[PDB]
């Protein structure tokens, strides 16, 4: 795929994108259409697959949030490329979107009580244990 | 420093009283002749030191008020603190008895007149109603249907 | 408890502690940790008026 | 990294996983509550700690819970 | 293709949603269970576009809501007529306007308040007199030809006609004929009829007024007429107008000389003058009304530039489109669209203008003062020119935030696609970054130097300072345009203007402190209207530091306009809204990310920016312009009066000004507390009320700071223990008490702080003057 | 733990707030009534220091008739307390008569107006403006010719929400010290510095 018309900005990468990490975020289009970048300004997807690299993963889920409210578009993916050039992928995780339910995903931050049974700070003093656990 | 062994006594044996008292009636005789309509006229500016000249003053001559409850000095602050709890405690008792009788959240910010007009003419006689339930304890909600945070 | 009755609430860290609210729903089922639905006249500071209590949490004043 | 915290009082209602403006919360089933589901917060190393998915939480004191911990540069929210 | 559309009756006139408040938005139509929800009605009850989608029902509502705020201001004219006719002290101002002060307002006399009735507002009818007012109106009245009581009475009557008829047509135009969407995007139509119609004829008949009533009346108080003597239909009677014009109402025919285009007969009634009639110390009146019938020309002219119904006149839309360039990209392509759908984005470029002209309003009015003997009214000349300066700080903020509304609400990437609105955003990090970078050198430059100054006569060295004494920073520009209009009327580039401002020569003086007689204007009263204005050091100093707080203003209220649909820290903000209180503790903090929280923060730098320009006018005017002259010596003793520099100790004389507002010291020593003494000296007499005002303001700006510096976090917690009481004894209430909402205690506190700022210098301002 | 707030232990003593939901939670913590209360300890204070000093100054000037009939109003305290005791200190140093002993007390006067009125603008503009105003920076200094060759270690960001707290509040109570401690000083030592203290026994 190619790069969404833009004729360039201030509000894009800087040199975290080339020594920490950047975002890239892939999505399909059926017609050509206006778009409002996350940088900042107006920018064109192209008819086909279009590849754009974001600063952070929240600029790329803005834009995702973008093109599924107002252009009907679903299938965006958003991956994370590391300064070696490896793509990790981290949205969707396991094809599923996340607000429907799963069967195969684990449980993750779950505490087994309501929020007022938790204990007190007296009772972790002196450890790096969280009344959170 | 320099200790006051007097600081009250009649506003009419104070010379800085007597100053004032014909500084003020001069003003209001200047006003009456060939003059402008003022606040305290020359038969008001009379009653005013009339008034005052029973008072406690200090040494630079104003009226001094004594709140200690002695009752040669009633007027002071004990004869308006009764004045006080009756008109306040007849607004605070007519919001009570017209909460009570509220058809919702709509007459709160919409009046309802002929019941407002009913709790402020009930609440003027507030004691009427308050002390029997001030001992009854039916001026308050039991302990366990009132909210709390935790602690 | 069923649907209907006024009940008191001993959910400490609940809004309406101490206050009383209607059941609305008893959920029928097992496995459900908060089965009662409350409805209260008081919305709390989201402007909610509804919550998931369990029996535990609750008292029948009526 | 902030910990997210999902406790036993979630109905399910996937209001939380909507909000997140960061992905990092998803509903896996569960058997306590009516709908069969519960949030839960693999990917916290992205969340920033704007608890937006506290806002969207219905139930009388919260079923999730952000709890502000040591800033990284995804949680920070650094374009740089 | 420009009609009329208009539906018949789409609103019936019935008072039953009267009994609903908060019908018209639907979080608010479930009522209060809340106290949040009050709050929510009056600040959503104008907010047309969150009622509904509807784009025509916006502007319907829009233009009925201006016929009710024309009937507004029409009340208020009215009733400022009225207390002219009945309750104020004219018919002896008339006859002594130089030595009786102007009341408008008196006071009855309970709780000893009639003690702000004063004397010298007493004479006869108005034997008791009044509050002395500061608004210049009895300046005007007598400038546009009122010389009775009787007349501002049938004014009043007129301006309350006027009144029920914008009334009216508000319920007219919105319950009976309300126009279509297509009505109100005929911009070339309005702006034909409001230029020729409204701005043309609206001059071309001040014009008549100015002509046939402002000049024949003011030819008969100059003749020795008495006010009460005088007729006012003169200039309606040929031959009345022949004794005063003969040249323009003469044997050679007034109205025969206009067809015939012997227009220099009129050179009697329409002149080129310029400068200030010597004795009024105003402008000629013959030269007001040659310029209203100029600008009534051009603004006629002007009005048929835009195509309307027959062919000829231009296009706005094309004209846009045409105007672009390679650096600009398409150019002004999509503005059309922007300014004819956007009702926020017209309202932000009026409030930018609006803002503007009033500020030149100002600064024009002291300069070229064109009613008669007001330049030496200091009470009404510091009081026109800080008001005018406080409104239009205020319009130009509210242009900030409506362009910042915009940005959230009607902007659209499809219409804005690589035009000029489009590729601002894309370098807005450039634009900020170099606008946070001269707010800093500016800011080190100017303030710098006064605290340079502070330190360097601190530490007993007077010679390192930045002054006229010292290390001289002349303002060489400013002065030479100075110079270029000190020469120009009837030098070369304009050879029949007969004068000028007077501020303008200053060519020939190094300072104000040597001054003659003969270089001011002075009324008979020995009071000087208007100087030569010298700027030295101080003025430099100064100016710098207007150009610091714009420039900040600037920085803040656009930030919040680039800003305001996404930053690097929230890419979705304009999802947030306009007017939001932050996104959460996280990303570090988000507080005040808002666009609404720019022009919250904007409004503070606005106040600091206005309190500098009319502190240094207050200070200018009254060391270097405004003071007395003596018939002997010619000498010229301003209001302070002279500081000596001791520096040597060879004393150097400058005006008070150049001498001592070079560091802040200077300012709190000289200006605020030597000035204060007025103020804070007025109980037991009639500005009193001024002391009480000025103790007031104090309290209430710093009642303004439990609102800003604190949270609602607290506040919500302490209602909580508070709410416990009422409940405990069957005392709460339904609409349960919430604290303020995190944008609203923001707003609380910036209108407490600017209510309480500025009512202290107006205290401050109107005390000092008011008592000498 | 409060209403608002039931779990606030879990959380700590020192947190900036529990963000915008159920109303807004802004100075919930129990260091921010800290926060509040140094301002109402500080005014308290400045109301009992003001008391003694003019009351004092009354006794030391042989004025006492003057702080007896103009203490019970507030332009009494305005006008004779505050406006007229600042004239030997704002007189400290100026053009016509050069510097006194007292130019370091007028110096640090305003230096404490300068400090106090600097602890406004933490108390007021809160941080998610500054955070943006700093990425504009920060791609100036990347964007920037013989300046980007130089980079920091520790990426800038914007203050803490409870930094720009104690930042505001410490340039608030400074300001509130210095000024009061230079108009204290100045104003006692030009015009009432010394006095007798003997006195005669009473009997
Ligand atoms: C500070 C506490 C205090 C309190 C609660 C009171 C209360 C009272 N005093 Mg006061 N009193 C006080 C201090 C106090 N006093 C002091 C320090 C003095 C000396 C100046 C006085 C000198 C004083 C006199 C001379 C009288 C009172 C009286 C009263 C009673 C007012 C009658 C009434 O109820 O209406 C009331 C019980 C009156 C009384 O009749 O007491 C029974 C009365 O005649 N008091
Ligand atoms: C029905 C009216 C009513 C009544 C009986 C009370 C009673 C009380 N209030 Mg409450 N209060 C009220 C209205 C009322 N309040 C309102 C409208 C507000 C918002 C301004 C408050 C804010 C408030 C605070 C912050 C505090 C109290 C406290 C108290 C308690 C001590 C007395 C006091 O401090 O008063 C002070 C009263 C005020 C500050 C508000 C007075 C404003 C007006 C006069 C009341 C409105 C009258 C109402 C419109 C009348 C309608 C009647 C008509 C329809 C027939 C007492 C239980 C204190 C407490 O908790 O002590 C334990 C306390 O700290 N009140
Ligand atoms: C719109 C601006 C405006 C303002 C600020 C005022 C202000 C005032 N008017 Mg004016 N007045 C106005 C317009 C205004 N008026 C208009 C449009 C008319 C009709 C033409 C009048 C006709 C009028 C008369 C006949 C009188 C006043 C009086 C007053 C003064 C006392 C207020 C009063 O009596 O209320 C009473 C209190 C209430 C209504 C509380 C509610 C006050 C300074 C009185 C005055 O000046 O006394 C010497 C007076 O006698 N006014
Ligand atoms: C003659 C009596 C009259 C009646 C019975 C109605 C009735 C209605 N109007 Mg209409 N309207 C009228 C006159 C009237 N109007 C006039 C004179 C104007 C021109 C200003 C309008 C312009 C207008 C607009 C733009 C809108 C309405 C709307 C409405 C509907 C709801 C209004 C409401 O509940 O708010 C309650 C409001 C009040 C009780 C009054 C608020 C007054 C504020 C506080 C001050 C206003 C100053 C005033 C306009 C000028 C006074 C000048 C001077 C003489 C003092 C209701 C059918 C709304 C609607 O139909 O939406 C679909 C709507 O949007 N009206
Ligand atoms: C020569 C004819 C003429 C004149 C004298 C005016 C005068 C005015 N119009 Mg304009 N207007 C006109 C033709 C005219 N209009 C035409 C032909 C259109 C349709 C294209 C408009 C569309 C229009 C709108 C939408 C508005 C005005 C408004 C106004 C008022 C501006 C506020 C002010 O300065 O006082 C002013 C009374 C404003 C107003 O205050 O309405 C009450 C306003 O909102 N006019
Ligand atoms: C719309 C504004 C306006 C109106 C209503 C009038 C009205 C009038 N003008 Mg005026 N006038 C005006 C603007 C206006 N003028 C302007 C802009 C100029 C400068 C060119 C003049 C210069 C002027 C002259 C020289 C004369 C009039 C005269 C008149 C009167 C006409 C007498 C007649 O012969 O029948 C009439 C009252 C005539 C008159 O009789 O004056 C008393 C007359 O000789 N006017
Ligand atoms: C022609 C001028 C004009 C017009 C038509 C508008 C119109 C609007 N503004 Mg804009 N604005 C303006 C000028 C204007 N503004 C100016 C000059 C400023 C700078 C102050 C602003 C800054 C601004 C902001 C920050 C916002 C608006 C908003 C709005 C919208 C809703 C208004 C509302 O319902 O609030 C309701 C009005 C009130 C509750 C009354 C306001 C009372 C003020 C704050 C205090 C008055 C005190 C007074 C001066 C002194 C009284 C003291 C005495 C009683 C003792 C409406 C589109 C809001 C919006 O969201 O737009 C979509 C919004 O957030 N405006
Ligand atoms: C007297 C108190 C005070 C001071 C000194 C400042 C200073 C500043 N403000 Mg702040 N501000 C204040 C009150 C103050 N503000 C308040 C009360 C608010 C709440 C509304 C704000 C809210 C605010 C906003 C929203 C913004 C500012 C900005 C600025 C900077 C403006 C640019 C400049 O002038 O650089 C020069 C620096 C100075 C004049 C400061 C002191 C340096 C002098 C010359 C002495 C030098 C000493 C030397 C270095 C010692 C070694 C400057 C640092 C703006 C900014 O950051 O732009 C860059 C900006 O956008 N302020
Ligand atoms: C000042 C410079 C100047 O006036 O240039 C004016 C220049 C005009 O460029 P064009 O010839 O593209 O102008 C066509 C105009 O109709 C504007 O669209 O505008 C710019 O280059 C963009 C502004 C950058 C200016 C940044 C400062
Ligand atoms: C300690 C050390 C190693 C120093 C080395 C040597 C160095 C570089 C000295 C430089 C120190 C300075 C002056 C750092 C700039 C501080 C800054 C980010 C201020 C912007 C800011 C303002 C104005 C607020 O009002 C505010 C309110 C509430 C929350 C956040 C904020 C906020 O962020
Ligand atoms: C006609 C008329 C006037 C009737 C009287 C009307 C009746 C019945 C009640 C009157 C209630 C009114 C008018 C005001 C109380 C407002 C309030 C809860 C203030 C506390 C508060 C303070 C002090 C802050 O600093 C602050 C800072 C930042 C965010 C939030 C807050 C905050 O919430």
């Amino acid at each position: 795929g190619s790069t969404p018309l833009f004729g360039g900005s201030t509000g894009g990468l800087l040199r975290k994108a080339q020594i920490e990490e950047k975002y890239l975020i892939v999505w399909n289009s059926k017609e050509e259409q206006v778009f409002e970048m996350p940088t900042g300004g107006a920018a064109t997807m192209v008819a086909g697959t279009n590849v754009l690299y974001l600063a952070r993963k929240e600029q790329c889920h803005a834009l995702h949030r973008q093109l599924v409210s107002t252009f009907k578009i679903r299938d965006s993916k958003i991956y994370r490329v590391y300064p070696n050039g490896e793509q990790v992928l981290i949205f969707p995780m396991d094809g599923v979107p996340s607000e429907k339910s799963n069967p195969g995903r684990e449980v993750v931050g779950y505490v087994p009580r309501k929020i007022g049974d938790n204990p007190n700070p007296v009772d972790v003093k002196f450890t790096g244990k969280e009344t959170f656990d | 420093q320099t200790q006051v062994k007097d600081p009250l006594k009649l506003c009419k044996d104070v010379p800085a009283y007597q100053e004032l008292k014909t500084q003020r009636l001069e003003a209001a005789q200047k006003a009456q002749a060939d003059g402008k309509p003022v606040t305290f006229n020359e038969a008001g500016t009379k009653q005013k030191f009339e008034r005052y000249d029973t008072a406690y003053c200090g040494q630079d001559g104003y009226p001094h008020l004594i709140t200690s409850g002695q009752l040669d000095r009633a007027g002071d602050f004990l004869i308006p603190s009764v004045l006080f709890l009756w008109i306040a405690g007849a607004l605070g008792w007519a919001g009570r008895l017209y909460l009570a009788e509220s058809k919702g959240p709509e007459d709160e910010i919409i009046i309802d007149l002929p019941k407002a007009i009913k709790c402020l003419l009930l609440g003027l006689i507030w004691p009427v109603q308050a002390i029997p339930e001030l001992i009854s304890g039916k001026i308050r909600v039991p302990e366990d249907r009132v909210t709390i945070s935790p602690r | 408890i069923e649907r209907g009755a006024k009940v008191r609430i001993l959910r400490k860290e609940s809004y309406w502690y101490r206050e009383v609210g209607t059941v609305a729903s008893v959920d029928k089922s097992e496995k459900t940790i908060y089965p009662v639905t409350v409805r209260f006249e008081k919305v709390n500071y989201s402007g909610i008026n509804t919550n998931n209590f369990g029996v535990s949490e609750l008292e029948e004043v009526e | 990294s902030h910990s997210v915290k999902i406790y036993d009082t979630c109905i399910g209602c996937t209001q939380c996983v909507r909000a997140c403006p960061l992905d990092v919360l998803e509903m896996v089933p569960w058997d306590g509550n009516k709908a069969g589901t519960i949030a839960s917060s693999p990917r916290t190393e992205d969340c920033v700690g704007c608890k937006r998915c506290e806002t969207a939480c219905p139930t009388d004191f919260l079923s999730i819970r952000v709890y502000l911990g040591a800033e990284t540069t995804r949680s920070m929210g650094l374009a740089y | 293709p420009v009609r009329v559309l208009v539906d018949n009756d789409p609103v019936p006139t019935s008072t039953e949603k009267w009994g609903k408040p908060g019908w018209f938005e639907r979080n608010l139509a479930r009522g209060p269970k809340t106290t949040t929800w009050i709050w929510d009605l009056h600040a959503l009850a104008h907010d047309f576009e969150t009622h509904t989608s509807d784009k025509e029902e916006i502007s319907r509502k829009i233009f009925s809501a201006h016929f009710g705020h024309l009937a507004v201001v029409c009340v208020w004219l009215s009733g400022m007529f009225w207390h002219g006719a009945y309750f104020s002290n004219f018919t002896a101002w008339m006859e002594n306007p130089l030595g009786l002060k102007p009341s408008a307002q008196t006071v009855w006399p309970v709780f000893g308040q009639e003690i702000l009735n004063d004397p010298s507002t007493v004479a006869k009818g108005f034997e008791q007199g009044g509050i002395v007012i500061t608004s210049g109106l009895f300046h005007l009245w007598r400038a546009v030809g009122f010389t009775t009581t009787g007349q501002l009475a049938a004014m009043s009557i007129a301006m309350l006609i006027i009144a029920a008829l914008f009334l009216f047509a508000g319920w007219f135009h919105y319950h009976k004929r309300a126009p279509k969407l297509e009505w109100f995007q005929n911009v070339e139509s309005m702006l034909n009829h409001h230029l020729a119609g409204l701005f043309g004829l609206g001059s071309l008949f001040w014009t008549g007024h100015l002509i046939h009533v402002a000049l024949p009346v003011k030819a008969q108080l100059d003749a020795g007429i008495a006010p009460a003597q005088v007729n006012p239909f003169a200039g309606l009677d040929y031959g009345l107008m022949g004794q005063y014009f003969p040249k323009g109402f003469g044997p050679n025919g007034g109205l025969g000389a206009f067809f015939t285009l012997n227009w220099g007969q009129f050179t009697d009634f329409l002149t080129f003058k310029g400068g200030l009639e010597p004795a009024t110390g105003a402008l000629y009146l013959t030269d007001i009304a040659h310029h209203h019938l100029a600008i009534a020309t051009l603004f006629i002219i002007a009005g048929h530039m835009y195509r309307t119904n027959w062919g000829i006149g231009h296009s706005i839309k094309e004209m846009l489109e045409a105007h672009k360039g390679p650096l600009t990209g398409e150019g002004h392509r999509g503005l059309y669209e922007v300014l004819t759908t956007s009702w926020h984005a017209q309202l932000a470029i009026n409030l930018a203008m609006a803002g503007s002209i009033t500020i030149i309003v100002a600064h024009h009015m002291y300069a070229m003062n064109p009613y008669p003997y007001m330049g030496t009214d200091y009470a009404t000349q510091i009081s026109l020119f800080t008001h005018h300066m406080w409104i239009g700080g205020f319009l130009i903020v509210g242009a900030g935030a409506h362009a910042a509304i915009f940005m959230v609400r009607d902007y659209d990437p499809v219409t804005n696609q690589n035009n000029l609105l489009d590729r601002v955003l894309r370098h807005r990090d450039a634009i900020i970054s170099h606008l946070n970078w001269v707010t800093l050198f500016l800011g080190f430059h100017s303030f710098g130097l006064y605290v340079h100054n502070d330190t360097m006569q601190a530490l007993g060295r007077p010679r390192d300072m930045f002054a006229d004494f010292a290390i001289p920073l002349q303002p060489v520009f400013a002065q030479w345009i100075q110079n270029i209009h000190a020469a120009a009327p009837g030098g070369a580039t304009a050879p029949w203007v007969g004068g000028t401002s007077p501020t303008w020569y200053t060519g020939a003086l190094s300072s104000a402190a040597t001054l003659q007689a003969n270089q001011v204007l002075a009324l008979a009263n020995d009071k000087i209207s208007i100087s030569p204005i010298h700027l030295g050091t101080a003025d430099f100093m100064v100016h710098h530091i207007f150009a610091l707080c714009i420039h900040v203003t600037v920085l803040i209220l656009l930030k919040g306009v680039l800003f305001a649909r996404s930053s690097r820290l929230i890419p979705d903000k304009a999802n947030l809204g306009f007017r939001f209180p932050c996104d959460g503790p996280g990303r570090g903090g988000t507080c005040q990310s808002s666009a609404w929280d720019h022009v919250f923060l904007g409004l503070f730098w606005m106040y600091n920016t206005i309190s500098v320009v009319i502190f240094h006018f207050s200070w200018k005017m009254q060391s270097d312009v405004w003071g007395t002259v003596d018939r002997s010596t010619g000498a010229v003793n301003h209001i302070i009066g002279n500081t000596d520099v001791l520096l040597g100790g060879q004393t150097v004389a400058l005006s008070q000004y150049a001498a001592s507002s070079i560091n802040i010291n200077g300012w709190l020593r000289d200006f605020l507390w030597a000035q204060s003494s007025a103020v804070i000296n007025s109980y037991g007499g009639p500005l009193s009320a001024y002391g009480l005002m000025f103790l007031g303001a104090h309290f209430i700006w710093a009642f303004s700071l439990m609102f800003l510096f604190s949270g609602r976090g607290y506040w919500q917690e302490l209602i909580e223990s508070i709410v416990w009481a009422h409940n405990k004894l069957k005392v709460a209430p339904a609409i349960q008490p919430r604290a303020l909402s995190i944008t609203q205690g923001r707003a609380v506190g910036v209108a407490h702080y600017l209510l309480g700022g500025i009512a202290t210098t107006w205290a401050f301002f109107l005390a000092r003057f008011l008592a000498l | 733990g409060s209403k608002l707030m039931p779990d606030k232990k879990d959380f700590g003593f020192a947190f900036p707030c529990d963000g915008p939901g159920r109303g807004g939670t802004c100075d919930i913590s129990a260091w921010d009534a800290f926060y509040l209360a140094v301002f109402w300890m500080l005014n308290t204070i400045g109301w009992v220091t003001f008391y003694w000093h003019w009351k004092w100054i009354s006794i030391w000037g042989d004025n006492v008739a003057q702080f007896n009939a103009s203490s019970t109003y507030l332009m009494g305290w305005l006008r004779d307390y505050l406006w007229a005791n600042s004239a030997p200190l704002i007189g400290g140093y100026s053009p016509s008569g050069g510097t006194n002993a007292l130019s370091v007390w007028a110096w640090m006067f305003l230096f404490g107006h300068l400090v106090w009125a600097t602890g406004f603008m933490f108390l007021i503009a809160w941080r998610g403006y500054w955070q943006e105003l700093i990425e504009t920076l920060v791609w100036a200094h990347e964007r920037t010719p013989l300046a980007n060759l130089v980079r920091w270690k520790d990426k800038p960001v914007a203050m803490s929400i409870v930094q720009g707290r104690l930042v505001g509040l410490a340039h608030f109570t400074i300001g509130y010290i210095l000024t009061y401690a230079a108009f204290l000083i100045a104003s006692t030592a030009a015009l009432y510095p010394n006095g007798p203290a003997a006195f005669t026994p009473a009997i």
